[PDB]
RNA sequence: CCGAGCCUGGUGAUAGCUGGUUGUCCAAGAUAGAAUCUUAGUUCAACUUUAAAUUUGCCCACAGAACCAAAUCCCCUUGUAAAUUUAACUGUUAGUCCAAAGAGGAACAGCUCUUUGGACACUAGGAAAAAACCUUGUAGAGAGAGUAAAAAAUUUAACACCCAUAGUAGGCCUAAAAGCAGCCACCAAUUAAGAAAGCGUUCAAGCUCAACACCAAAAAUCCCAAACAUAUA
RNA sequence: GUUAACCGUGCAAAGGUAGCAUAAUCACUUGUUCCUUAAAUAGGGACCUGUAUGAAUGGCUCCACGAGGGUUCAGCUG
RNA sequence: ACCUCGGAGCAGAACCCAACCUCCGAGCAGUACAUGCUAAGACUUCACCAGUCAAAGCGAACCUCAAUUGAUCCAAUAACUUGACCAACGGAACAAGUUACCCUAGGGAUAACAGCGCAAUCCUAUUCUAGAGUCCAUAUCAACAAUAGGGUUUACGACCUCGAUGUUGGAUCAGGACAUCCCGAUGGUGCAGCCGCUAUUAAAGGUUCGUUUGUUCAACGAUUAAAGUCCUACGUGAUCUGAGUUCAGACCGGAGUAAUCCAGGUCGGUUUCUAUCUACUUUAUUCCUCCCUGUACGAAAGGACAAGAGAAAUAAGG
RNA sequence: CAGAGUGUAGCUUAAAAGCACCCAACUUACACUUAGGAGAUUCAAUUGACGCUCUGA
C-alpha cells in the first residue's frame, strides 16, 4: 500500500487539558527528524511552522495525483496534528478566561522532513510535485534529495571553515565581547546566528 | 545538585490425587525457578478431579524440548500440543 | 551546564538492556549487606569517611 | 531573562598564533595591568556598574595599575567589554626612592623615571 | 476558578560550611529533598534541625529503609542484584567539645 | 435657579475630590510586598533623609544546595569601602518603552499580565523631528585640544539545429478501440529510432519528443534636501 | 397521538369566554392578499402562531367635537 | 462569574513572583486520651496579626493526615472551657431597590462620537496547478493551499480630549484617490457580424428625476452614455435642517410587590455666537439623426466601423 | 594410544571463606522468614606422578 495515508485532524480521543502555547516548538533547529529513513528524497522545511489538516491534506492528494503507483511509495515524518489551539468566541472582550479549542496542529521546525518519497527514481519527475507541494507548506521548505542534502551540508561545512571574516558570530556570543548579550537571547548561544524566530538563513554563518 | 558531578546518584526508578498434583506442580515451579524462566500464574482449577496450572512464558526451541522431557520424566500434561501420562496438571506456555 | 562524574557513578553496570532477567534481592537482608560493602567501600564524593572518619593440623581438626 | 554572563574557560588561552600577534610571553609573564575605561557604565547592568568602581575606573581615559592575578582577574574580565588593558612594562628598573617624582605613563604603556623634557 | 497559594518559603536555610548552633533549623522540605544525618534531627513536617554546635555538611550516603517501614522495603526488593539506592545526608559536625575538667580545689 | 422655598444661626459644616501654596544657594534623594466596604485612599513592610554607635560590608573559589537552559544560592582569597545596629522622622506605596524568558490575546496592538536587565521621569551629542534605541554622567570661565555614538544597500528570466523507416493495425481486452481509454509483456530489422514521453485522432491519420547522420506593485491636500559614479584613509 | 372535531394523559384555581387583532400592542415584520400610486418600508379594506390581545388595567360599536396623530380628492400657489 | 485555605504548571537548578491564566482539591476524618508540664535554639507565606519546628529538664512509657480554619469586644460558664457559610472568610453589633425629576465633587486614571494602533474579520493582487469550461489547468471560472498590499467593515485596544470637539441622515459646496460606471486609446477572446466577457493604459470631462422610506441602504417606476467604489472628524450645524436621535410629558406590550425599567413600539418636545488670527474672495464635452448604407461581415436572421455633414444637450463665458 | 592447557564442593584480583544448593515449617504456589542438612586444595617430596578439557592416530 504506497501512498500518503489519511492524517486526519484532532486526535481521536481528544485532550481536555488546554495546552499553553509554547512558540519553543517551532523555534530552532530540529531534535527529532532531521536524517532519512528509507526514502531516497524528502520535502525539507527551512523555516519552523505549524501544519494545519489542511495543509496535511493539500499534501495528501497532490502528491497521490502525480504518485508513480507501482514504481513509488511515500511516507509520512511528521506526526498528526496534536497540539490544541484554543479561540475566543468571535469579537469578544480581552479577559473571562482562556478560548476554546477550535483545532489541532502540528509543530515542525527548520531542519524536519515533512515528507519522504522512495522507490525507481527519476530525479525531475520527484522534484516537480515535491516542490509544489513545499511551496504550498507554510514555511521556507525544498525538495531534497539524499545526496543534494549531503552536498548542502558539505558547502555549509567548507563555509564555516572558509570565512575570511576574522569575526565569527559565535566568538563574539560566547565570549560575551561588547556588551553584547545584553541584546542577544540564551538561544542565540545554542543557535548562534542563521536562526531569529521560526525563520532560518541558510546563507550567513 | 543539577550542575554537580554527582547528578543523578540517588536515581531509582529506571531501576525498577489432589494431593500428588498440587505436589507436581510445585516441582515444576522450582524446575522452572531453577531453570531461569518466567513463572506467571497458577490456577486451583475445581469421583472428583482437580487441575492445577503453571504459566509460563519464552523459551527457545531446545532448551524448551529439554524443559519437556524434563517434566515428563503419576498423573497427566498438557501444554505443538505435547500431552502424555504416567488427579491433573496442565502447564499452559506461551513461547 | 551538565558536568560529566569525576569517576565512574554508581548503579551504571547494573541495569542494563533488560530488568525482568536479574536476580533483585527478594529479600532485605542481601541488600543490608550490599548497603554495607558500598559504605566499606572509598567513593570520589565525600561521603561519611571524609568528614567524620597446617595442613595436617586441619585434618586433625576436621577427624575431632 | 537577561543574566550576569559566564564565559568559557577556552574563551582566555592564548594560541601561538595570538602570542604571535602581540608581545607578550608565554613565559616571564608581565606583572602589571594599566587599565583604562573606555566604555561607559551608563546602559550596562548594575553589577558591572559596582566592578568598575571597585577598580577604580571612575574616569574614562584615566588609567590605573592593577595586580595581574587571578581575584584582579576576574574582576577585569566581568568588564572586558567596558575597559583596555595593556600590560605595564618598565623599560628601565621600577622607581627608587630618589626617582619617585620624576615618571611618565606615556601611550605603549611604559613607566619611564629619566623624564626631561629635552629632545636627544 | 481555582487556588492561588502562597509560596511556602521552604528550602535550605543553612548550607555546607556554615556554624549552626544546637537548635538551628538546617533545611526545610516536604518529602526528603534532603534526610537527617549525623547529629541531625526532623521535626513533624520533615524539617532538619541541628542537634549541636559545629558545621553543616553534605554527603551522598547509601540509603537502608527501616524494615519496619513497608514502601521503601518493597522498592528495594524490587531493584537489581547490584543495585544500591543512595541519598543526600545533611550532617553537622561538631566543633566545641563537650567536657573540659577544671581543677576546682587542692584538699 | 421647588424632587421640596427663602433668610439668619449652628457654619471656618464636610470633602479619600479639584485648584492653589509666595526670598537665595548647596547637598542626599525614585515606584520588592501587605492587609484594607480596599485598590482616586490607608496603615505596616520596602526604598529614601538626618543624627548616632559600630565592625564588617559589598566583589566573591574550591567544596556543597532530590528525586520525580540562561543562570541562582552559598562562598574563602582578592579589588575596594562601607554595611549592620540604635535614635528621630516624613514622602513614594494610580508608572512607561526597549532587550530577554514566559503567560493571555491573533505567534494583533503604542494591547494585557509576571520575572531578569536597561533606559526615562535629571544635562549633553547622535538616531531627520523623537522619552523609553546608541554615546555619555559630578557640573564654573576660555575666541584651546583628542575622541565617542554617529551618513543603508540593491537590479534581476533568449537559446538550440537536423531527421524520423520498418516485423507492428504487439497481443489480451474492447462494437472499434492501431506507440499513446486500462492491464499484462516491453521482443526486435538495418548504422540507428521507446512495443513510446507530450499534444492530437470517433478509431485511423498528422504534429512533435527520445534515436541516427551534421557539428513585482497600488491611495485619498503637493514629489520631497539639493545634488554626485573617477587626485589616493 | 388521531390543519384537525376526536382520543390518551398530565398538572391547575381558573385554565383567556365574547369581542377585537399585524394595531400607539417584544420580536419574526417590507406578515399575506383586495383597494389606492406610473412606482407605496405610507394610507384604507380583508385574513390570522396575539406564544407578548382582551373586558370598569374596562372589551367591542358609533353621533357630534378636537391648533391631537395619520391618509387623500380638487384647487391654489416662488 | 469570583472573593478564605491547600497541592501542580506558568516559575526547568537557593527562596519570591501575576492575570476574570491553566489544572486538581479543603472547609474533614481516624487513632489517642501524658493531644502532661515546661524549655535552650531556630524557621515564618515577603509588614503586623496569625503560623511552624524544637535539644535538654521535670513528669511518664518500655500521633496519622497536604487544606481541613476565623481576631477583638461581647455573650454563655462555680471554674476549666464553648460560642458565627462574622464564606464580602483581617470580620462595621444589625442595611434593599430605584431615579430620564435628579444634584455635587471629580475623571480622558474608566466608556458612546471622532481620531490614533492593530488588522481577527474584510477588500485586492500575485503564486500554485486540483477541478469546471463536448476536448482543453491560464477564452472564462476556480478548490486546497502559499506570498504580498489596502485600510471601505464589525470588532479589539484605551494613547489625546469629560474647565465638553456637538454624533445619524439630508441641503449647500465640494478637495482628493483610483481599485474606470460612463466617454477615449489598446492586448486576448469559447471575437464572423452585431452584442459580449476579460486584461493593460487613462482621473481632462461627466456620473438623472421620482414613489416608498427618519435613513444610509433597499425595492420599484421611468430614464440614461453613465447612472462608479471610496477618502476627506461617517468631508462640510461660528453655512442651513433636526426627519431621526442624546433629557424632562405621555401612552400600548412586557419586566418588576412598587418606585420604576426595556440595545420593545408610538405621539410631543428651545439648535446660542457682533469674526480678533490664518486661509481664501475673475487663470469644452457628449448624445442623436442623415449620409457612407441598408456598404463591410454573415449561408440567413441581422448587421458594422473609420472619413463626412447636420442638429441638439450640458458646462464655461458674454 | 602422542602432544598442549591446566586441576579450592556449582562459582570467585577467597584464604579451608563467602556466595550459590537441599529438607521441613509458615506459603494456592512462588517469594520472604524461622529451624535444620550436606558438601571440598587428586596425591608424594616450588618439583614429580593421578584427573579432566582440547588436538592428533
Ligand atoms: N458565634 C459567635 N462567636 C463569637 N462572638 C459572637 C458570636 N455570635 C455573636 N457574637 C458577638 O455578639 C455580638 C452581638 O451580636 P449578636 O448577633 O447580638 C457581636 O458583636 C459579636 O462579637
Ligand atoms: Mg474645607
Ligand atoms: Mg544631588
Ligand atoms: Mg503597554
Ligand atoms: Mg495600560
Ligand atoms: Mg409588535
Ligand atoms: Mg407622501
Ligand atoms: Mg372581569
Ligand atoms: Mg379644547
Ligand atoms: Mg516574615
Ligand atoms: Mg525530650
Ligand atoms: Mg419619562
Ligand atoms: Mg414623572
Ligand atoms: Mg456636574
Ligand atoms: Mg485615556
Ligand atoms: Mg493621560
Ligand atoms: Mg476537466
Ligand atoms: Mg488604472
Ligand atoms: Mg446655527
Ligand atoms: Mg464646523
Ligand atoms: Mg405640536
Amino acid at each position: 500500500k504506497p501512498k500518503l495515508r489519511f492524517i486526519e485532524r484532532a486526535p481521536l480521543v481528544p485532550k481536555v487539558r488546554r495546552e499553553p502555547k509554547n512558540l519553543s516548538d517551532i523555534r530552532g533547529p530540529s531534535t527529532e527528524a532531521t536524517e532519512f529513513t528509507e526514502g531516497n528524497f524528502a520535502i525539507l522545511a527551512l523555516g519552523g511552522g505549524y501544519l494545519h489538516w489542511g495543509h496535511f491534506e493539500m499534501m495528501r492528494l497532490t502528491i497521490n495525483r502525480s504518485m508513480d503507483p507501482k514504481n513509488m511509495f511515500a511516507i509520512w515524518r511528521v506526526p498528526a496534528p496534536f497540539k490544541p489551539i484554543t479561540r475566543k468566541s468571535v469579537g469578544h472582550r480581552m479577559g473571562g478566561g482562556k478560548g476554546a479549542i477550535d483545532h489541532y496542529v502540528t509543530p515542525v521546525k527548520a531542519g524536519r522532513l515533512v515528507v519522504e518519497m522512495g522507490g525507481r527514481c527519476e530525479f525531475e519527475e520527484v522534484q516537480g510535485f515535491l516542490d509544489q507541494v513545499a511551496h504550498k507548506l507554510p514555511f521556507a521548505a525544498k525538495a531534497v534529495s539524499r545526496g543534494t542534502l549531503e552536498k548542502m551540508r558539505k558547502d555549509q561545512e567548507e563555509r564555516e571553515r572558509n570565512n575570511q571574516n576574522p569575526w565569527t558570530f559565535e566568538r563574539i556570543a560566547t565570549a560575551n565581547m561588547l556588551g553584547i548579550r545584553k541584546v542577544l537571547s540564551p538561544y542565540d548561544l545554542t543557535h548562534k546566528g542563521k536562526y531569529w524566530g521560526k525563520f532560518y538563513m541558510p546563507k550567513r554563518v | 545538585y543539577k550542575t554537580k558531578p554527582t547528578h543523578g546518584i540517588g536515581k531509582y526508578k529506571h531501576l525498577i490425587d489432589m494431593t500428588l498434583a498440587e505436589s507436581y506442580a510445585q516441582y515444576v515451579h522450582n524446575l522452572c525457578n531453577s531453570l531461569s524462566i518466567k513463572v506467571e500464574e497458577s490456577y486451583a482449577m475445581p469421583l472428583t478431579t482437580h487441575e492445577r496450572v503453571v504459566q509460563i512464558s519464552g523459551l527457545s526451541a531446545t532448551f524448551a524440548e529439554i524443559f519437556l522431557e524434563i517434566i515428563q520424566s503419576g498423573v497427566r500434561l498438557s501444554v505443538x500440543x505435547x500431552x502424555x501420562x504416567x488427579x491433573x496438571x496442565x502447564x499452559x506456555x506461551x513461547x | 551546564r551538565r558536568t560529566p562524574p569525576l569517576g565512574p557513578m554508581p548503579n551504571s553496570d547494573i541495569d542494563l538492556s533488560n530488568l525482568e532477567r536479574l536476580e533483585k534481592y527478594r529479600s532485605f537482608d542481601r541488600y543490608r549487606r550490599r548497603a554495607e560493602q558500598e559504605a566499606q567501600a572509598p567513593h570520589w564524593w565525600r561521603t561519611y569517611r571524609e568528614y567524620f572518619g597446617r595442613t595436617q593440623q586441619l585434618l586433625e581438626r576436621k577427624q575431632a | 531573562k537577561f543574566t550576569r554572563s559566564r564565559i568559557p574557560e577556552k574563551v582566555f588561552q592564548a594560541s601561538p598564533e595570538d602570542h604571535e600577534k602581540y608581545g607578550g610571553d608565554p613565559q616571564n609573564p608581565h606583572k602589571l595591568h594599566i587599565v583604562t575605561r573606555i566604555k561607559s557604565t551608563r546602559r550596562r547592568p548594575y553589577w558591572e556598574k559596582d566592578i568598575i568602581k571597585m577598580l577604580g575606573l571612575e574616569k574614562a581615559h584615566t588609567p590605573q595599575v592593577h595586580k595581574n592575578i587571578p581575584s584582579v582577574n576576574a574582576k577585569l574580565k566581568v568588564v572586558k567589554h567596558l575597559i583596555r588593558i595593556k600590560p605595564l612594562k618598565l623599560p628601565q628598573g621600577l622607581p627608587a626612592e630618589e626617582n619617585m617624582s620624576n615618571t611618565c605613563l606615556k601611550s605603549t604603556g611604559e613607566l619611564v623615571v629619566q623624564w626631561h623634557l629635552k629632545p636627544v | 476558578l481555582g487556588g492561588k497559594s502562597s509560596g511556602r518559603r521552604q528550602g535550605i536555610k543553612k548550607m555546607e560550611g556554615h556554624y549552626v548552633h544546637a537548635g538551628n533549623i538546617i533545611a526545610t522540605q516536604r518529602h526528603f529533598r534532603w534526610h537527617p544525618g549525623a547529629h541531625v534531627g526532623v521535626g513533624k513536617n520533615k524539617c532538619l534541625y541541628a542537634l549541636e554546635e559545629g558545621i553543616v555538611r553534605y554527603t551522598k550516603e547509601v540509603y537502608v529503609p527501616h524494615p519496619r517501614n513497608t514502601e521503601a522495603v518493597d522498592l528495594i526488593t524490587r531493584l537489581p542484584k547490584g543495585a544500591v539506592l543512595y541519598k543526600t545526608f545533611v550532617h553537622v559536625v561538631p566543633a566545641k567539645p563537650e567536657g573540659t575538667f577544671k581543677l576546682v580545689a587542692m584538699l
